[PDB]
């Protein structure tokens, strides 16, 4: 049964640098596309990052291109969002999804960026 | 014997095809995983050179025995097994009723830990608009008893069945199997007495794939044969 959990979320100073987790159970993580949002308080969930099932391509929302890096530990079964260069905007909840059948949403982890 | 303790577990499988069918060429790859201790297959193949000119449910049989359910009872009689990791060469030709035939050679051995099945097939005598070549076969297929008897002479086993073959006009279509399998290693294989499997076969397709492809789920079990009141 699909389950999804997020993790490495914390306050960081502007211009830090995080690393958010993903813990997936319940189907490959290098057979479906992996994807990572974000809602801000009060804004609407908004897609950040993915990449394709095969793993050959890696997307990215231009608010954070160049300064997220997506990627996935196919053994592990887990897929990473690199943050550098995080700047106050990037604050908000993230969330890791997948479709398989349905879409799945993991529960969030926090990201609070300020001095 | 020695062999069968490599099948204790779940085994990568990989299979690559190379066919030329009246002369339209054409390959596939496979790959999934095998559970013998089930007598499970689960596997899914991609036409590598694009669409597929033949009807994916042909290409069923050509496609790794050892992967059958052998009870306890007949642990014996596990030829395909027995020959592993050095494996046999598995050959075969196929009759369609009314139509063409091929001819198939393969390889199946371990390279590494992976079960890998190498084929090369070739059908020749096939009509244009067939069956076969003109796609009428519905995407399924069936349950059959492959009947399986020992060669002593080749030092291996000798196996014979028919496969039927769902047409959408309602009809079904024979393809009758002459296979034959020999070791390739030197070691020592049980040759089996006279039995046969239980096939059973369920065709699938992936929905988010858009390449011709199958999806292919499959389970096997040895059984053998009661004689009658005539002994």
């Amino acid at each position: 049964q699909v389950q999804l959990v997020e993790s490495g979320g914390a306050l960081v100073q502007p211009g830090g640098s995080l690393r958010l987790s993903c813990a997936a159970s319940g189907f490959p993580v290098n057979r479906y596309s992996m994807r990572w949002y974000r809602q801000a308080p009060g804004k609407e969930r908004e897609w950040v990052a993915g990449m394709s099932s095969a793993g050959d391509r890696s997307s990215y929302e231009d608010s954070v291109k160049g300064r997220f890096t997506i990627s996935r530990d196919d053994a592990r079964n887990t897929v990473y969002l690199q943050m550098n260069s995080l700047k106050p905007e990037d604050t908000a909840v993230y969330y890791c999804n997948v479709n398989v059948g349905f879409e799945y949403w993991g529960q969030g982890t926090q990201v609070t960026v300020s001095s | 014997s020695k062999g069968e303790e490599l099948f204790t577990g779940v085994v990568p499988i990989l299979v690559e095809l190379d066919g030329d069918v009246n002369g339209h060429k054409f390959s596939v790859s496979g790959e999934g995983e095998g559970d013998a201790t089930y007598g499970k297959l689960t596997l899914k193949f991609i036409c590598t050179t694009g669409k597929l000119p033949v009807p994916w449910p042909t290409l069923v049989t050509t496609l790794v025995q050892c992967f059958s359910r052998y009870p306890d009872h007949m642990k014996q009689h596990d030829f395909f097994k027995s020959a592993m990791p050095e494996g046999y060469v598995q050959e075969r030709t196929i009759f369609f009723k009314d139509d063409g035939n091929y001819k198939t050679r393969a390889e199946v051995k371990f390279e590494g830990d992976t079960l890998v099945n190498r084929i090369e097939l070739k059908g020749i005598d096939f009509k244009e608009d067939g069956n076969i070549l003109g796609h009428k076969l519905e995407y399924n297929y069936n349950s059959h008893n492959v009947y399986i008897m020992a060669d002593k002479q080749k030092n291996g086993i000798k196996v014979n069945f028919k496969i039927r073959h769902n047409i959408e006009d309602g009809s079904v279509q024979l393809a009758d199997h002459y296979q034959q399998n020999t070791p390739i290693g030197d070691g020592p294989v049980l040759l089996p007495d006279n039995h046969y499997l239980s096939t059973q076969s369920a065709l699938s397709k992936d929905p988010n794939e858009k390449r011709d492809h199958m999806v292919l789920l499959e389970f096997v079990t040895a059984a053998g044969i009661t004689l009658g009141m005539d002994e």
